[PDB]
């Protein structure tokens, strides 16, 4: 298996930054890309034994480290926006055929920090209309004004976790896009039948992760210090 | 043109280790043999043979790599290609272009070994240097016939620089009048050398 | 064992303790390129060549590393046998005829070397002389023991005595090889 | 260098999608694909070799053409959970591999039964606030965004009441003006006369 964490870190302008990967596979190479649109798949650093590494095509700004077969960092010192990202770990056999990538790290390395917001969400109720015209009944969830885009948007019927009749959108869209720092929102829907609706001992509720500012960080402003937290909305069936 | 390399298999769970393809071209590339060699301590304990189709341990230390890489098709597919990725496609590319093709003349120098004086013995040198590749030809003559005794050369000397040097001596007796000429072939040469030391 | 041409690709070397590496091509006898470890660049003997071939340096990093592991292997799987040292054999000569006052090449011919470490330098007159020093890498040998030729550039002269100083762990003192 | 494309593509469901790749280097041999679902990191797919033209894994094919340096993966009769983003990668002598810029891959669902209609729902909390929602239309017909500002659209979404042999593509748009309203909300994109406006 090849496990990175952090999974999503928030960072300000010349902090320090240090990703790591490790590697239950016994696989010689490692290797650190980075994702964006517009790029693909970008190889930073990588590795082929502990205390070795060779640098990848774009390894500007990125110092990698190899301490161990199983673990392999990339450090970055001076964290500069550019490296707003998702970063991913790979490791594979020596001459490998098959690499096998890591689940990935949203970073970003944001300028003032007071940029971040956490999402504000609501439930919207079916309209009778939709009921009464196809007996389905359609629940929307929206998530609003909340920056940076790293949050997991989940629906929970009764206190399950449901999939089924659940669609949510593609990527989060900015409510400014005329900003380089706007704050976004995203949406979902959840269907159901209005036999399922009606009845009011069923309770549906929209969960957005938000992974935010680390539970140590520096806040000397007026709002609540915008940490990783759950923020969710009720809605109970009528 | 880019070259290829043989690429060394992983062991199985002072002191020197070594490993190498190698390969064996007949008539161009007609008959290509390929081996890789696994050495630790100037002993070899694995090996592929494309003869073979197969590593086989060459030693007690070798089955454990030998039944394991050929078990993997991974493995022992990318070895078996390497006759043809690495050795043939070097020939073909780099090799053809670049040494295949080197030719350096030889420099032909005739020398006396001790200050002449007729009716007495000295030696005469020739050296023949500076040349690539090393199939070379240096016979002497005294007045146009071969002359075989009284005459030692050295072996070929590898410089190490991709240049070759062979030195052979005559012994010899200067009569005034007679003509010693070292005579030189080489694939470089359109026609021989021929260098002359009138006595 | 018989051919017309033996190319010699991907010859890897490692050693331990101190971690040496050497990796090298070779063709008919000659060294092709060998691979920096440190600076990661292919360094072709002959220039003209790698300005028409051309090597991954990448390609040679990556065989030091599978040798590195399997070295590392291989010790505890033979219960850590040493090497045994063997007494190396120096041959000095020039490269061209020598010819009084012209500038020529001494090469310093050193065969049977085996564990590849050793010291090379050059004496004139019993002093330390360096002037134009090039060391090849080793060469290998079909036994698993190495050479290397050392070079030294002089201009001839009579009051000149020349010596080839070489070390090694299989030497209880240093062997002078006179020209 | 490598280069696929288009950067993003839209199939029917069950019709064959064809990604397209070629490469600079032609001293390239391996090219393995990777599937990268959202979320999730790229796995290894299919892949091919350039000794071949041609590599068939199920419903996923690689068609190759060395001279041409271009490369084709072929996805038959393709399903709603095939959609992801699919890398080309090459490798040269077994070193590192270079990856594409990737191809995005939507497979639209077909639909049986589209009955286009745009609802309005009022907040569960707040019953002021309204959120208008376009659903059960056909995915021929395309939604675009907003001309404006204060006014948000998203893109259309395919939800699959799995419970029943139920697909459904819907969009939601929301305003923050007092004079925002559904039946121009949408006016905007392209929309079926029989589309029908409740309330």
């Amino acid at each position: 298996a090849v496990t990175q964490s952090p999974r999503n870190k928030v960072a300000v302008t010349g902090g320090k930054v240090t990703l790591s990967c490790n590697q239950t596979n016994n696989h010689n190479n490692m290797y650190w890309y980075r994702q964006d649109t517009g790029h693909g798949l970008r190889l930073i650093h990588y590795s082929y034994g502990a205390g070795s590494t060779e640098k990848g095509d774009i390894p500007d700004g990125y110092k990698a480290s190899r301490p161990s077969q199983e673990n392999f960092s990339l450090i970055l010192e001076l964290a500069t926006p550019s490296q707003t990202s998702v970063y991913f770990c790979a490791s594979g056999d020596f001459w490998g055929d098959t690499l096998y990538f890591g689940a990935g790290t949203r970073l970003s390395v944001l300028e003032d920090l007071k940029n971040v917001f956490p999402p504000e969400v609501a439930v919207f109720e079916p309209s009778e209309a939709e009921i009464s015209h196809t007996q389905k009944a359609t629940l929307v969830c929206l998530a609003t004004g909340f920056y940076p885009d790293h949050v997991e948007l989940s629906w929970w019927v009764n206190g399950k976790e449901v999939h089924s009749g659940v669609c949510t959108d593609p990527q989060p869209l900015k409510e400014q896009p005329a900003l380089n720092d706007s704050r976004y929102a995203l949406s979902s829907r959840l269907r159901v039948s209005a036999t399922f609706w009606q009845n009011p001992r069923n309770h549906f509720r929209c969960q957005v992760q938000f992974y935010g500012l680390s539970e140590n960080d520096e806040w000397t402003q007026d709002r609540a210090k915008p940490v990783t937290q759950i923020v969710s909305a009720e809605a109970w069936g009528r | 043109f880019e070259a290829q390399k043989a690429k060394a298999n992983k062991a199985v769970d002072h002191f020197v280790y070594q490993f190498m393809g190698e390969c064996y071209f007949t008539n161009g590339t007609q008959r290509i043999r390929y081996v890789t060699r696994y050495i630790y301590n100037r002993e070899e304990y694995v090996r592929y043979d494309s003869d073979v189709g197969e590593h086989r341990a060459v030693t007690e230390l070798g089955r454990p790599d030998a039944e394991y890489w050929n078990s993997q098709p991974e493995i022992l597919e990318r070895t078996r290609a390497e006759l043809d990725t690495v050795c043939r496609h070097n020939y073909e590319g780099p090799e053809t272009h670049t040494s295949l093709r080197r030719l350096e003349q030889p420099n032909v120098v005739i020398s006396l070994s001790r200050t002449e004086a007729l009716n007495h013995h000295n030696t005469l040198v020739c050296s023949v240097t500076d040349f690539y590749p090393a199939k070379i030809k240096v016979r002497w003559f005294r007045n146009g016939q071969e002359e075989t005794v009284g005459v030692s050369s050295t072996q070929l000397i590898r410089n190490g620089d991709w240049t070759f040097q062979v030195l052979v001596m005559l012994e010899m007796t200067p009569r005034r009048g007679e003509v010693y000429t070292c005579h030189v072939e080489h694939p470089s040469l359109k026609s021989p050398i021929t260098v002359e030391w009138r006595a | 064992i018989e051919a017309d041409h033996v190319g010699t690709y991907g010859i890897s070397v490692y050693q331990s303790p101190g971690d040496i590496g050497q990796y090298t091509f070779e063709f008919d006898g000659d060294e092709l390129f060998y691979v920096d470890l440190d600076k990661k660049e292919t360094v072709w003997m002959l220039p003209e060549f790698g300005q028409l071939a051309s090597f991954d340096p990448q390609g040679g990093l990556q065989n030091i590393a599978v040798v590195k592991h399997n070295l590392g292997v291989l010790t505890k799987r033979s219960n850590s046998t040493p090497a045994t040292n063997e007494a190396p054999q120096a041959t000095v000569f020039p490269k061209s005829p020598v010819l009084l006052g012209q500038p020529n090449t001494l090469i310093c011919f050193v065969d049977n070397i085996f564990p590849p470490v050793i010291n090379i330098t050059w004496l004139r007159n019993s002093k330390s002389v360096a002037d134009g020093v090039y060391e090849t890498s080793f060469f290998v040998n079909r036994d698993y023991s190495f050479h290397k030729l050392s070079y030294l550039t002089f201009i001839p002269s009579d009051d000149d005595i020349y010596d080839c100083k070489v070390e090694h762990w299989g030497l209880e003192e240093p062997v002078l090889k006179h020209w | 260098q490598v280069r696929q494309s288009p950067q993003s593509l839209t199939v029917w469901e069950g019709e064959t999608a064809i990604l397209n790749c070629s490469y600079e280097n032609s001293a390239f041999d391996a090219f393995p694909w990777y599937q990268q679902f959202p979320g999730e990191g790229p796995a290894l797919l299919i892949a091919i070799r350039s000794v071949s033209d041609k590599k068939e894994d199920g419903r996923f094919t690689i068609f190759f053409n060395k001279r041409e340096k271009k490369l084709s993966l072929h996805i038959t009769d393709s399903q709603p959970g095939d959609s992801a983003t699919y890398f080309c990668a090459a490798s040269k002598g077994a070193d590192r591999l270079t990856f594409g810029k990737g191809t995005q891959l939507i497979i639209q669902p077909y639909i049986q039964n589209p009955d286009p209609a745009v609802y309005q729902l009022r907040d569960s909390k707040s019953s002021d606030k309204s959120v208008c929602l376009f659903t059960d239309f056909d995915s021929q017909t395309n939604v675009s965004q907003s001309k404006d500002s204060d006014v948000y659209i998203t893109d259309k979404c395919v939800l699959d009441m799995r419970s029943m042999d139920f697909k459904s593509n819907s969009a939601v748009a929301w305003s923050n003006k007092s004079d925002f309203a559904c039946a121009n909300a949408f006016n905007n994109s392209i929309i079926p006369e029989d589309t029908f406006f409740p309330s």
